[PDB]
């Protein structure tokens, strides 16, 4: 229920379930493969 | 295949035979400012090879009691080559960075260096209510040293510094670390003489050690600005 | 993120973030153990997982521990790392821990 | 055993890391016991001056 | 790779493994990548259909909570013989999110934040007992909260003509009403607030360090509209802020040592562990000592 | 057709010629933990015939002043055979039970035993504010006796105990009772050394009586775990 | 590709970075007893992960005058974990084995260990007509040492021991040996307390040597039973 | 009337008329027939 004219008055938005953990867990140019030695 | 690497930018090139990989901060690559994100309306200057090249800073010595080192960007490069001249003659700058840290020893040596690029590394002062002064922060090419690396000189934890883009130089494994930094700022461009987007920190989590005849073990930093552009031309200020 | 395994009075600063191992003259010797309680003040508390989790009350899922050996290239050795599900005392011998 | 030659350091260090896998989840938000204050921070009063 | 995640991942059953050239449990921390070893590769697992939700750790949920940001008490009385430092039936507050540690620490888990702020103002009153230690009842007073932006003049007295608020947003509310509430939009001159700012705010060398001038908000000015009564009261105003429509970037190591100032990240640490400058974690006797060992 | 019954599990078998029927608690049968309800991710061990078999406990004597007997599960079986070993070597267990209670006398004898399986039979103490201790609850294979069967030793009523899965051994009618218990717990698995899902209670509502020459009249309990699985292997704890 | 290997069984895993290959005895892999070869008619118990896992025995020290070591299977494992419990509670057992022998030193060290699995290693006694006694043969987890490795303690030759499934640990080449043993017996199943199908022998054909500062050099044995099954359940005997 | 975003905020649910009394009145493997002797 938002009858205000300015969009930023709306209630919270808790529906953004997009994730990309690789930005922090695997920020390497060469992606690593499962099982194969990294080095 | 992942231990040998050659980086070529402008008239400079670097080869390492003991790399692990290289890190692209947050999985991003540097780029020029797009039209749909620009603010300054004057035509920017893009020197390309004149500024997008490797600059090697003064080496530092890795000693037993070393606490660590840091360099702030772009402050460290603000008086070097054509990058420094463009920074001095322009009100606004924007660029990424390519960081290559070099440290080699023998197979009888041991030690581990954390090489981390901290965005907006706002430093705190120890045991005082007074904020750090200009001279404490702006060290230029010489950089600084950590007073308390355990808390990153900011009341946080070194143990959690791996949340930032980083590599390790583990002497038994590799002799170099490479990190590619995109433009990291709340604004599309910035005044290079008053704000530092990135801080490069090298912290010896595992001290240098050996029982063979001791030698000087330097750490060398080479930084190449990438996709440099400058706006607001005027007289040199420095 | 790094665990503070060496949380002992003798360790200062980042000394608490590494565990030293030396050559031994007896076999199957214990080197260290790690309490697995995140709520209590232990080696896991000041980590990304620990710090974020302590904003919550319930948790589930698997954890992973990674150890990096930072000896010289010429150093060699083999270690056994064991996780003991709860119910008894922390194992003090290898023959029990390896079960 | 840890076996090293005479020229290598006889003491070697391990660094232990920990992280959760992608099967990890948390519930029931609460105030973290890792931070607290018993008085106003310095310069907080100056905001009202 | 970006994906939509609503529940924790399932586990797949796994069999014995003996394969030359495959060592999934070995990793190279030096590359900066977190270990990719899966449970199915370390042990023999069963099949598990995981139904555990992950919504409560959403950044919006994590940060969209009303938290105290300002608490000011002032005397509501005849201030004819009051000192110059006394709040004479009104106060002004330079808005900041660094005065109360619970919200500050959570905000400082990120480098950049973009959000709108829901502001709730809660007011309580108490009869002054100093000398006049007699209770007559609590008056239902009217208060005015005026948002004074950068460069605007702030009121200097309770009856200042600045309170006419020709263009400033003001809210008039009563103590007996439910707490006043308004939404302030994301008003930074940049695309996001700088939670941490490694720079100086001015073109000279004497500017403040660690505060981005782009994030300057302004002043909140609160007065009692009613003229003073014959007896004195103590009025306490509490301001709560709840971020919403949040975007966050570049998470950071959490604050460990106690905060010292709202102006900087200066640190001292506790006298002894835990959270001491030289020992964050509490001590145990040795690395082979189990602090809470279960015996029988 | 309903008075004769043979139960065969693993290497054990039981035959009775004076059964009434047998009860399946809440109309359910034991089963293994399904994938869509599992929590522990390690592969469980399912010994099958090694543990899913009849274990006979020590017999008890039915006397004139007997108040009744109880055994807690899995506590009573926690040190018996391969079931006990698996329980001792694992942090988590899960299983149903098949309970067979045996008591025979002559056609000149009379008496009635209520055989009821109480889920979560949390016991109370009489005339004290102190909660029952560990030794009061954990009796193992020997089991315990009811202090006040009239209120089920918990302040409730014996008369309403028929709400629980139960049979009767009425001496003139039958000489055995059989109850099949599914897994009954708020959690998919449990630690077998600290929680008991089921309590078997045998209470002589009608005392043993006769005017013929008296003989010892024992009551014998045989319990077979069903669909046992164990998770979290480690060293033996017991 | 052939020097790095990871073995995962049950809740146990082993990684080596200095393997040569691994040997499958007579080119065979362990398996359960098929119906067309079974003899015992009772349903076998197959604990799977509870018993099919790596057990690490006590390490032994490689000295200059070391003659060699041996362990008999399943005797060495007959009192360890759930494998030991199942062995003690059953008259018949059957299983293969996965053997991993570990020994590391420096690049300045030299030495060669023959790691051979001897089927039916019936030992002889030296300079006497009396056959070896029970205590001479059944050593359990601690194992034994060779009196005369030159003749394999049985009047045969060590030089011809390569006819048996074997690997070598040559210190300059590798630091581990892996052998997979199928069920090796004249009968489909056996009584585990009186017959040993396999003997693991580690014999230092080339003595340990170095001129660098000496350190303890242990040899460690880890054995994982594979495809275990047990028949003839009864009370524990051990 | 439920304008809350979390489903557990809703009012009570009094529309579950499903029953199975045999779970407690007749938990026997062999069902009993009307009139025929049980034993
Ligand atoms: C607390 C408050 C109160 C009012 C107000 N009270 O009354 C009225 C009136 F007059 F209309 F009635 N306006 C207005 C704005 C307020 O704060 C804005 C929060 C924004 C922000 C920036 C940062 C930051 O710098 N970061 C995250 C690095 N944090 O939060």
């Amino acid at each position: 229920i938002n009858f205000y004219k300015d969009s930023y008055a709306a209630s919270a938005s808790k529906q953004d379930f997009s994730q990309d953990p690789s930005k922090f867990t695997e920020p390497v140019v060469e992606g690593l493969k499962a099982g194969a030695p990294v080095l | 295949s992942d231990r040998v690497l050659q980086l070529k930018l402008g008239n400079s090139a670097i080869v390492t035979q003991e790399a692990a990989n290289y890190c692209c901060a947050y999985g991003e690559w540097p780029n020029y400012l797009p039209d749909h994100e620009a603010v300054a309306i004057d035509k920017p200057t893009q020197p390309e090879t004149a500024t997008d090249r490797f600059y090697t800073l003064k080496s530092v010595k890795w000693e037993t009691g070393s606490t660590g080192w840091w360099w702030k960007l772009p402050d460290a490069l603000n008086n070097i080559g054509m990058f420094g001249q463009n920074v001095q003659h322009h009100y606004l700058y924007r660029s990424g960075f390519l960081i290559h840290v070099q440290c080699n020893a023998t197979k009888f040596h041991q030690g581990a260096l954390l090489v981390v690029a901290i965005p907006e590394h706002q430093r705190g002062a120890h045991n005082t209510n007074t904020s750090p002064g200009f001279d404490d922060i702006m060290k230029g090419e010489e950089g600084g040293t950590f007073n308390h690396p355990y808390v990153l000189d900011d009341g946080t934890s070194l143990a959690c510094a791996t949340i930032f883009p980083h590599q390790w130089i583990n002497l038994r494994t590799n002799n170099s670390a490479t990190i590619v930094l995109p433009w990291m700022n709340a604004a599309p461009m910035d005044f290079p003489l008053r704000h530092n987007q990135w801080t490069l920190a090298i912290i010896p989590v595992v001290p240098l050690g050996t029982r063979t005849t001791s030698s000087m073990v330097p750490i060398t930093v080479s930084i190449a600005p990438m996709c440099c552009e400058f706006n607001g031309l005027r007289h040199a200020i420095t | 993120s790094m665990m503070e395994i060496n949380n002992t009075e003798s360790a200062v600063g980042m000394e608490r973030l590494k565990v030293d191992i030396s050559a031994l003259t007896d076999v199957d010797q214990l080197l260290f153990n790690i309490p697995l309680d995140i709520q209590l003040d232990g080696p896991l508390r000041n980590t990304l997982v620990g710090n974020i989790s302590r904003y919550y009350t319930h948790w589930s899922g698997s954890l992973e521990m990674t150890f990096m050996f930072c000896g010289s290239f010429m150093a060699a050795g083999k270690l056994i790392l064991c996780y003991t599900p709860p119910g008894g005392s922390c194992p003090t011998t290898r023959e029990t821990a390896m079960l | 055993n840890l076996i090293v030659p005479s020229e290598s350091s006889d003491t070697c260090s391990l660094i232990g890391f920990i992280a959760a896998k992608d099967d990890f989840s948390l519930r029931l938000m609460r105030d973290s016991p890792d931070i607290g204050q018993l008085d106003h921070l310095h310069a907080a009063e100056a905001a009202y001056q | 790779i970006e994906s939509i995640i609503k529940t924790a991942t399932d586990t797949v059953k796994s069999e014995i493994n003996a394969e030359l050239g495959v060592v999934p449990s070995l990793n190279a921390v030096e590359t900066g990548a977190t270990s990719n070893t899966e449970p199915e590769e370390a042990i023999q697992t069963r099949t598990v259909i995981n139904q555990h939700g992950v919504s409560e750790t959403l950044v919006e949920n994590f940060l969209s909570r009303a938290a105290l940001v300002s608490k000011r008490s002032f005397e509501y009385k005849d201030h004819t013989s009051s000192t110059a430092r006394a709040d004479k039936n009104f106060f002004k507050w330079t808005i900041n999110t660094r005065s109360f540690v619970q919200l500050r620490r959570k905000l400082e888990l990120f480098t950049y934040l973009r959000f709108d702020a829901e502001i709730t103002i809660l007011t309580t009153v108490a009869v002054n007992g100093s000398g006049n230690n007699t209770y007559v009842g609590l008056p239902d007073l009217t208060l005015q909260a005026m948002f004074v932006p950068t460069g605007a003049l702030t009121p200097e007295k309770q009856d200042s003509f600045h309170w006419q608020s020709g263009s400033n947003a003001s809210v008039f509310f009563k103590i007996s009403d439910p707490p006043a509430r308004i939404t302030i939009p994301f008003m930074c001159i940049n695309s996001a607030y700088s939670v941490f700012y490694d720079g100086f705010a001015g073109f000279e060398k004497n500017g403040l360090y660690g505060i981005n001038p782009a994030d300057t908000i302004g002043n909140l000015c609160v007065r009692i509209v009613n003229e003073h009564q014959p007896v004195g009261f103590t009025v306490t105003v509490r301001v709560y802020m709840k971020p919403k429509h949040i975007k966050a970037w570049a998470p950071r190591p959490p604050r460990t040592l106690p905060y010292m100032s709202i102006a900087n990240a200066n640190y001292k640490g506790k006298e002894r562990a835990p959270n001491a400058l030289s020992a964050i974690i509490g001590n145990r006797d040795s690395v082979k000592t189990m602090p809470h060992n279960i015996v029988n």
